[PDB]
RNA sequence: GCUCGCCGGAAGACCAAGGGUUCCUGUCCAACGUUAAUCGGGGCAGGGUGAGUCGACCCCUAAGGCGAGGCCGAAAGGCGUAGUCGAUGGGAAACAGGUUAAUAUUCCUGUACUUGGUGUUACUGCGAAGGGGGGACGGAGAAGGCUAUGUUGGCCGGGCG
């Protein structure tokens, strides 16, 4: 950081998400500010406030992007979807550079009318032509602005642009919740056993998630190279270290998306009995939204880990290198190892992730306390610390 | 050690060596998975227990 | 199928518990190491947001 | 049999591809046991150690190969590898 | 990969022996290979040999060896009794199918068998280093009954070029 490279990076990143908390404040019609800011104040659905972290408190305040960035990942897996099924796009997607764009361009512009349609959706169910015609208009102009800001920052800026987006929105939700408690903290109007409690709980969660990250799970190759210099002697052991989770960023977004997918087409009309059985359904304080949830988080971990690595990849490089994985077979046979265990082992992973999503709102049930400790945000934030800690790490052995 | 377990029973003495045997026994399987990270455990055990047998046989000796 | 399933999930949880026994045991020197990492870098992301949005809601 | 003795028997859990298959397939482990160890001795030392129920116990002894060290003539120590099939309702642990 | 040619009572399949890792995979090409080598029975690294029924061990002896005492001999030693060793011989029991890059009558699937130990139940005179039977034995010849095996026909799949 301290070098002017990274440096101006994250300072464009910065005033990236800080255009995005001014785009955040900025009122779908032209002035229904003090009329929105009595909507925003939830006469209705408490729960709308997990949509305003992701949008960076648009439905916590009248903003430009109101489900935020959610409508493009809504895009990023149907193409994603309709690649494997289709061979069409399963051709485009294997063309390297400019195919691999082109679907990605596909998904961008199928992301700008997803939220066209969105906003179509909202300000035909729930709000209300001229307020709808409004509400279309800035809708799509922050969607884009915000989807072109965020594929600034993985360019011009740190690390992945959408990951940032989401992670900073969430981020930069939480300060008057706690500013709240911590001026009632002066006083004792909440109980500070409960409190401190949940205090030692995120520490604790956070501290048990990063000891799993810790001691991990190494997989004992070996290099056996004597140069031909007549003086490099070498024997080597060297640990293949697999992660319990495979960069667990980009999946919590996209199964966050899957969960808010259903919770805008069903609980903005209302007037579908079908739509609201299923938000209803899809309210976290039921175990059937739970079950759901789970098939989402492990598909879409699995689904995207198995994306990320390719083990005849891996093992090929392994081979070149002139590494083996004693006892086991060169080749082929490397690859059915390390898929088989890397499977093992990212299954064990989005297994205790929704695990730490699905038990903090069965011990907010039990226990008298009622959206940022519910167990997805809980995750998000974690998942923030690991990510910059892991991008940190990984310049600070260049720098 | 060997002054403190020279203040320990021939009973006590056997249940160490059976606990020292058993914590030899785990690391060198530990060590075999390629799961110990610190070797220098092993020669500590190993000789640890060759203590305790000297002491058993000189109490047995006199 | 469902009993396929169910032998299928097994099978998982068997591949679950082998993967268990390469997990790493509690140590409590490298849980202060995460635990003070972790609460240096939520404190610095804390301190940016506080000394912003203090001073903007101040305001 | 004594545990004094039942634990110097196990030296090792092997690995390898033959290994693998025979645990998934089979239920059965491969372990490198002590040289003098026999079927006896093991059985015992699985039961004892792993608690785990044992069928049976089959045994070989691998030779050791001759390797050269900065041209330096060795002859690695031979050594006894022991197939053991576990009852079918056995889990396996590894400790 | 497609043609062509050779062996086929062997230039084929499998054992004992003698060797001892040459077996299998990866990788390497200096040396080794009567040339080249990207290949190898070469270098380097990792694997691989699973038995109550196969063999050895074991019980029993042949030739022959050793041999308590013993006889004989300058000394060393030589011979030999009781004994005890010695297979190339006698002595209990497993087959078909599946499977590995590499083992399988050894693993697995199925269906068996043997000899001991212990327990139940019924019946009952048991007991050796001794006694008797058996084990237990040549050459040639013949032809009667068979199977291994093969050919035709029937059947079944496929083919009308
Ligand atoms: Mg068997
Ligand atoms: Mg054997
Ligand atoms: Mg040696
Ligand atoms: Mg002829
Ligand atoms: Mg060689
Ligand atoms: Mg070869
Ligand atoms: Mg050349
Ligand atoms: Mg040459
Ligand atoms: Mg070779
Ligand atoms: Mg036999
Ligand atoms: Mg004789
Ligand atoms: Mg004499
Ligand atoms: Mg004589
Ligand atoms: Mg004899
Ligand atoms: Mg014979
Ligand atoms: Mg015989
Ligand atoms: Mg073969
Ligand atoms: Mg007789
Ligand atoms: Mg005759
Ligand atoms: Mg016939």
């Amino acid at each position: 950081g301290g070098l002017g490279e990274l440096k101006r990076r994250l300072l464009f990143v910065i005033g990236a998400l800080i255009v995005f908390r001014i785009g955040s404040f900025i009122p779908i019609p032209g002035i229904d500010a003090a009329v929105l800011a009595k909507l925003l104040e939830q006469q209705r659905g408490t729960i709308i406030e997990m949509f305003n972290m992701f949008s960076g408190g648009a439905l916590s305040r009248a903003s430009i992007f109101a489900l935020g960035i959610m409508p493009y990942i809504s895009a990023s897996i149907i193409i994603q979807l309709l690649t494997v099924v289709h061979p069409t796009l399963a051709e485009i997607k294997k063309e390297g550079e400019s195919g691999r764009r082109k679907i990605s361009q596909y998904t961008r512009y199928g992301t700008l009318v997803l939220a066209i349609f969105q906003s179509i959706g909202i300000a035909t169910g729930l709000p209300n032509f001229a307020f709808y015609f409004t509400a279309v208009v800035s809708l799509v102009t922050g969607t884009m602005f915000l989807m072109w800001l965020g594929e600034q920052i993985t360019e011009r800026g740190i690390g992945n642009g959408i990951s940032i987006i989401i992670f900073a929105g969430i981020v930069a939700g939480l300060p008057p919740a706690i500013a709240h408690t911590i001026e009632q903290a002066r006083q004792g109007d909440l109980h500070f056993l409960v409190l401190l409690l949940v205090a030692v709980l995120v520490f604790a969660v956070t501290f048990f998630v990063v000891f799993v990250e810790r001691g991990q799970r190494r997989i004992v190759v070996n290099y056996a190279k004597r140069q031909q210099g007549r003086r490099v002697y070498a024997a080597q052991s060297t640990h293949l270290p697999l992660k319990v989770n495979m960069a667990g960023v980009i999946p919590a977004i996209f199964a966050s998306s899957i969960i808010l997918f259903p919770a805008t087409i069903a609980s903005w009309f209302g007037g579908w009995n079908w739509l609201t059985t299923i938000s209803l359904y899809l309210q976290p304080g039921q175990p059937l939204y739970v079950l759901l949830y789970a098939s989402a988080i492990i598909f879409f971990c699995f689904f995207y880990t198995a994306l990320v690595f390719n083990p005849r990849e891996t093992a090929d490089n392994l081979k070149k290198s002139g590494a083996f994985v004693p006892g086991i077979r060169p080749g082929e046979q490397t690859a059915k190892y390390i898929d088989k265990v890397m499977t093992r082992l990212t299954l064990v992973g989005a297994l205790y992730i929704t695990f730490i999503c699905l038990i903090p709102e069965f011990m907010r049930d039990a226990m008298k306390v009622p959206f940022y400790f519910g167990g997805t945000s809980l995750l998000i934030v974690v998942v923030v610390i690991m990510d910059f800690m892991a991008q940190v790490q990984t310049l600070m052995m260049s720098s | 050690k060997a002054k403190e377990l020279r203040e320990k029973s021939v009973e006590e003495l056997n249940t160490e060596l059976l606990n020292l045997l058993r914590e030899q026994f785990n690391l060198r399987m530990q060590a075999a998975s390629g799961q110990l990270q610190q070797s220098h455990l092993l020669k500590q055990v190993r000789r640890d227990v060759a203590r305790v047998k000297t002491l058993l046989n000189e109490k047995a000796g006199a | 199928l469902l009993t396929t399933k169910g032998k299928a999930t097994v099978a998982f949880a068997r591949e679950a518990r082998t993967e268990v026994r390469k997990v790493i045991w509690p140590t409590r020197q490298e849980t202060l190491h995460t635990t003070l990492i972790v609460a240096a870098v939520t404190a610095v992301m804390s301190l940016i947001l506080w000394g912003l949005d203090g001073i903007l809601v101040r305001l | 049999i004594r545990e004094e003795r039942l634990l110097k028997v196990l030296r090792a859990p092997h690995v390898s591809e033959k290994a693998s298959t025979a645990m998934e397939k089979s239920n059965t482990i491969v372990l490198k046991v002590a040289k003098d160890a026999t079927k006896a001795e093991i059985k015992a030392a699985v039961q004892k150690l792993f608690e785990v129920e044992v069928e049976v116990v089959n045994t070989l002894v691998v030779k050791g190969k001759v390797k050269r060290h900065g041209q330096r003539i060795g002859r690695r120590s031979d050594w006894k590898k022991a197939y053991v099939t576990l009852k079918e309702g056995q889990n396996l642990d590894f400790v």
